[PDB]
């Protein structure tokens, strides 16, 4: 997360860090949807190009963490994954149309005050929230700036990192990539010019783009972040699955349980 | 809050989901909610 600000204490008790088992290392981000069920990108489960086809046992979560390395016992949980679901169209040979995947935990994972799941939108939030202009916030580990522009150790955050992006217009960001994006996806991010522009970035892939509802006071996730245009990537705007469009597909998934 | 999922299947949260305990649920907002609701202008 570039230009973004230290997360105080569960400020995002749905956070959940994607890590891979060997070498131990954090993947990507996620969400916590329920005490069974988490969010995050298909291209961060499935993507050749980057060397990238992980499987339940490749890979597990940690849920409730602040600190980006430390292990903070009495408060973050590890779970193993039981299945995983990428949806069936997603192409990556093609774009990242439908960039979305369903994590089932083996063990439900107890709440508490860092650990808290965030609400799914429905077409009443959605029309209210989603609009050009509005601003939602996105948290995540990854790296705080360009690669190669200082020791790396100041790149990568020690704590969750958060900032507030606002929602991008349509046509507008269409015109500024030469990458689709489809009915499937929204953009965020500041204007060309705001000099110190906050984004998402690689290492934030995956995690939630929420808002909170001035009308029943909640938070809800309103996409997930599939191509952050922070740090090392190229384009002006971050490019985030539209999760209310994927709803169904969600639910038909867990009615069924894949 | 209107239920959308069985929790046979989904699991436990549904119905309590974004509500925050450190800060919704003790009536404290954190540092930067203000920018967010300030933005939702009609
Ligand atoms: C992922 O690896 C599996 C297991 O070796 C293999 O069958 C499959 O072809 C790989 N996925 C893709 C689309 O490359």
């Amino acid at each position: 997360i570039v230009e973004g600000w230290d997360a105080e204490k569960g400020i995002a008790p749905w956070q959940v860090m994607l890590f891979r088992k060997s070498p131990q290392e954090l993947l990507c981000g996620a969400s916590l949807i329920s005490d069974r069920w988490v969010l995050t990108a298909a291209h961060c489960i499935l993507y050749p190009p980057w060397d990238k086809n992980f499987t339940e046992n490749d890979l597990l979560v940690r849920i409730g963490k602040h600190s980006r390395t430390r292990y903070e016992r009495n408060v973050e949980k590890i779970s193993m994954l039981e299945k995983i679901y990428v949806h069936p169209r997603y192409n990556w040979r093609e774009n990242l149309d439908r960039d979305i995947a369903l994590l089932k935990l083996k063990k439900p994972v107890p709440f508490s005050d860092y650990i808290h799941p965030v609400c799914l939108p429905d077409k009443q939030t959605v029309t209210s929230l989603l609009r050009a202009g509005y601003k939602g916030r996105v948290t995540g580990w990854g790296n705080l700036r360009e690669t190669w522009t200082t020791n790396i150790n100041e790149i990568q955050p020690s704590v969750l990192q958060v900032v507030n992006l606002p929602i991008v217009e349509r046509p507008v960001c269409k015109a500024s990539t030469r990458i689709r994006i489809t009915d499937n996806m929204f953009c965020a991010g500041f204007k060309v010019n705001d000099t110190k522009r906050g984004d998402a970035c690689e290492g934030d892939s995956g995690g939630p783009f929420v808002m909170k509802s001035p009308f029943n006071n909640r938070w809800y996730q309103m996409g997930i972040v599939s191509a952050g245009a922070g740090c090392d990537r190229k384009g002006k705007y971050g490019f985030y699955t539209h999760v209310f469009r994927l709803k169904r597909w969600i639910q038909k998934v867990i009615d069924q349980f894949g | 809050f209107h239920t959308f999922f069985n929790e046979k299947t989904f699991g436990l949260g549904e119905a309590d989901c974004g509500l925050r305990p450190l800060f919704e649920k003790k009536s404290l907002k954190d540092t930067t909610e203000k920018e967010l609701l300030d933005s939702y202008i009609d």
